[PDB]
């Protein structure tokens, strides 16, 4: 799941 | 609404997802449309050079030298009889026949034909230039 | 804020009641509102003082006696307020120390079925609850799906390693608890490409932008498009994002075809004038040479020969005039022409290049959800988005395992011990498992009650691995095959020296093609020891499983040489390649909100299981198969903390089943 981006945490969509 | 930049319609969207190759073909359509509308660039682009070939050196050998000269008052013989002409042949383009006199304003050319609309049958003038 | 955010850090609203409080404080949601309050601030009170130590037990009688007026007047609601939150594990979870030792009698026998996060967390309660709990586990060792690398000096992470910010997380309890060296996480990653040179800050940042916006984009499609059902199939997140890349190819054609649709409208707009043009120009000619020959007829003249030299005149430069209002308007359009062929429109919406770029976002996408997105619902696949932590995420320096082997103390473990078959009615269970060692040896199992934490990957398996008697019914089978299990591998690399840079805790690797960008696209930089850790994501995953572990390193090494230097990158003194789709008692890493699915088959698997009568005209019997797990908790999937939670939450339920609620 979303939450476990480390590297690069993805914005869109939240 | 989309993000700012991002173009995503209803009609657009079912276009390319109606069928397995919906979206090539679309893509396709417009490439095939943009190499045909870039043909037809070159072609105007090559019939453009070639009448701007013809157009070398403008009207320069058939321009005129402009001459100028101070109204006058009086009418001469010389200046009425070139007046019946230019009615005759231009009729009521009051600038036209201004033009051709050279030396009568707009305003004296509408009085000559208050003036003498009888003694010059202007009436009679007009009718034959109406007439071709 | 003090008691606020002891409320905060138990995943609780401060200013009121949760559904589960509604449920045991009836009386006091649906009164007044003044007793209501009374109720928040003793919960959140008694929050604060338990996360205040979490080293040692906290007490009715330690609570009662913390607590201030009027808050401390009504001894029956403080200790009903307490029961509540012990019985829940919203206190006295994890490790602690015990102020009275546990009573000696036991009530009720239960078996739990796997000693991963969920199961030791749930078995710890129920003890601790006075009920005699067994845990059967297949492998030679706890933790399950924490599972930590030790050779020597190297401590290397293979399963989870990542606790996801501290802020509302209860492995910050356990962390203060258990000695875990938290160690923050640099977010700091640079992208190196193919050839092995660095991705410039502007073309990265133009990238990452435009895979947020395509990923923006994605959910406008879903919501308000409702892009969710195409052929009779539930959309996919790849499917999603394949539809708004084609959308943008098809807007750099449309801007293509207008640019120049606007060339050949003032190129036709300039023909028709130079048509004009040439036309008049002969025009022109011939009333020249019309004029001259009425003028070389010598004075003196007659007044028409006179009138035919004057009028001439006046003709030719009316036209000489009309020419030159059309000579500048050929300006006008030929610079209007030079402006539009010197300012064109984006020739492609993405480069080869930025392609690349984007596939490296898409395989950290794919990282994260531990599958490819074509598999991913559009609609639920981030469904449990607003339940993220607050704060830095952090490395488990010391290794996860320091973990589960801490929730292993003073519990009654069977290693080595594979269940096949679970037997349940209305009178209790029965648990059949064998000797991994030496499958002929049979073990029977009778208990109260069964929980069972089974990786969803297990419970997917044809032909299964476990056998349910009675089958689990239609409701429970369905979500089983609906939700996804995804598969994540990784690649330590143990070395003697440090070659890369220190400060720098992780670093990408942009893949040739779309095929492979999820192979060994990110690098770990995060332990003591010169360790490097590679991933293994999206489609690359289940095919790396089928190439050996010397090619894989070869590959990793290749890479590593492209962005340091052939000489500088040594051999490797120890390496490990994990196979997690391959793990028998594992069969994938982590679940995954499926197309088809959503979060609603979450709280399906969470459901407990209640077997028909015995003798036919009996009273309904209680439920008998519980279910715990990553796979089974809605708001924390995935996760370690999640797992944690399921069993904590199972726990309670069972407790509430056989010894009673409060
Ligand atoms: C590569 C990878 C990286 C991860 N990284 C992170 C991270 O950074 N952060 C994070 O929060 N989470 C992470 N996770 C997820 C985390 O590891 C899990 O969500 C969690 O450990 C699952 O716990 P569980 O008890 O639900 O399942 P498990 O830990 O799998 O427990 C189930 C147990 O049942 C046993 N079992 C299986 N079959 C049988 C049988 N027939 N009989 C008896 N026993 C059996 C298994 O051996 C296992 O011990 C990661 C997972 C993977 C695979």
């Amino acid at each position: 799941s979303r939450t476990m981006q480390t590297a690069r945490k993805s914005t869109g969509g939240k | 609404k989309p993000p700012k930049g991002m173009f995503l319609s209803q009609e657009d969207v079912e276009a390319v997802s109606a069928n397995a190759t919906a979206a090539t073909t679309v893509l396709r359509q417009l490439d095939m449309e943009l190499v045909s509308v870039k043909r037809q660039i070159q072609n105007i682009k090559q019939t453009n050079s070639a009448l701007k070939e013809k157009l070398d050196g403008g009207i320069e050998p058939y321009r005129l030298p402009e001459v100028i000269q101070k109204c006058n008052a009086r009418w001469t013989t010389e200046e009425q009889l070139l007046a019946v002409q230019a009615i005759r042949k231009y009729g009521r383009d009051f600038q036209a026949i201004s033009d051709v006199i050279g030396n009568k304003s707009v305003v004296q050319v509408k009085n000559f034909f208050v003036n003498y609309r009888r003694r010059f049958n202007i009436d009679e003038v007009l009718q034959e230039w109406e007439a071709e | 804020s003090g008691v606020e955010g002891a409320a905060f850090q138990s995943r609780l609203p401060h200013d009121r009641m949760t559904s589960q409080e509604a449920a045991c404080f009836p009386d006091i949601i649906s009164g007044p509102q003044q007793t209501q309050k009374v109720f928040l601030f003793i919960r959140n009170r008694t929050l604060q003082l338990w996360l205040d130590n979490p080293k040692i037990q906290l007490t009715f009688e330690a609570t009662l006696q913390q607590l201030e007026a009027p808050y401390n007047s009504d001894t029956v609601l403080v200790h009903r307020v307490h029961s509540y939150l012990e019985r829940h594990g919203l206190i006295n979870f994890g490790i602690y120390k015990r102020i009275k030792p546990l009573p000696t009698k036991k009530t009720g026998k239960v078996i739990i079925i796997g000693s991963g996060v969920s199961g030791l967390a749930a078995a710890r309660q129920l003890q601790s609850f006075g009920m005699d709990v067994t845990l059967l586990e297949a492998r030679d060792r706890v933790g399950g799906r924490v599972a930590t690398f030790r050779k020597g000096n190297y401590v290397a992470d293979l399963g989870a390693m990542v606790v996801t910010g501290l802020g509302g997380n209860p492995m910050a309890v356990v962390s203060k608890q258990v000695n875990m060296e938290l160690a923050k996480i640099k977010q700091k990653c640079p992208l190196y490409e193919a050839n092995g040179q660095a991705v410039p800050k502007e073309k990265d940042e133009m990238v990452e932008q435009e895979f947020n916006r395509l990923l923006e984009a994605t959910s406008y499609l879903s919501h308000q498009l409702d892009f969710n059902v195409l052929n009779n199939k539930p959309v996919s997140l790849g499917q999603a994002l394949e539809v708004v890349i084609q959308l943008q190819e098809k807007h750099v054609k449309d801007e293509q075809i207008e640019h120049w649709k606007k060339i050949v409208k003032t190129q036709e707009e300039l023909k028709e004038l130079l048509n004009k043009m040439v036309n008049l120009k002969e025009k022109i000619k011939e009333l020249h040479q019309q004029y001259k020959e009425a003028s070389e007829v010598k004075p003196p003249r007659d007044i028409t020969a006179e009138f035919l030299v004057k009028s001439k005149h006046r003709d030719l430069t009316a036209l000489c005039k009309e020419y030159d209002e059309l000579a500048e308007t050929q300006g006008k359009l030929e610079e209007k022409l030079q402006e539009l062929e010197a300012n064109p429109p984006s020739d492609v919406y993405l480069s080869s290049r930025d392609r690349q770029i984007l596939d490296w976002h898409f395989a950290n996408l794919e990282f994260a959800n531990a599958t490819p997105l074509s598999t991913l619902s559009l609609k639920h696949w981030d469904q449990d988005d607003d339940f993220e932590f607050t704060g830095s995420h952090l490395t488990v320096r010391n290794g996860y395992s320091c973990v589960p082997v801490a929730l292993a103390e003073g519990l009654d473990i069977k290693l080595n011990t594979a269940v096949r078959q679970v037997r349940y009615t209305a009178s209790g269970c029965e648990v059949i498992a064998v000797n991994t060692r030496s499958t002929s040896q049979t073990f029977i199992y009778k208990c109260d009650a069964v929980l069972c934490t089974l990786p969803l990957g297990v419970l997917k398996q044809q032909p299964p691995a476990v056998q349910f008697v009675p089958p689990l019914p239609e409701w429970k089978t369905s979500a089983v095959q609906r939700m996804g299990f995804g598969n994540l591998n990784k690649v330590v690399l143990c070395f003697d020296r440090v070659f890369w840079d220190p400060s720098v805790n992780l670093f990408g690797h942009v893949g040739s093609t779309t095929a492979s960008r999820g192979e060994l696209f990110l690098f770990w930089n995060l332990y003591k020891a010169p360790i490097l850790l590679a991933l293994v994501a999206g489609e690359a995953a289940g095919i790396m499983e089928n190439i050996s572990d010397d090619v894989i390193v070869g590959r990793c090494l290749a890479i590593l040489k492209g962005i340091f230097g052939s000489s500088a990158v040594p051999q490797p003194k120890e390496t490990v390649v994990s196979r997690w789709r391959a793990d028998p008692w594992a069969r994938g890493s982590y679940s995954y909100v499926a197309a088809g699915s959503s979060g609603n088959d979450y709280d399906l698997m969470a459901q407990p299981i209640t077997p028909g009568p015995s003798i036919p005209g009996a009273p309904q019997p209680i439920p008998r198969l519980f279910f715990a797990g990553e796979h089974t908790i809605r708001n924390y999937p995935a996760t370690v903390h999640g797992a944690l939670l399921s069993g904590l939450r199972e726990a309670g339920r069972i407790a509430d089943q056989f010894l009673g609620a409060m």
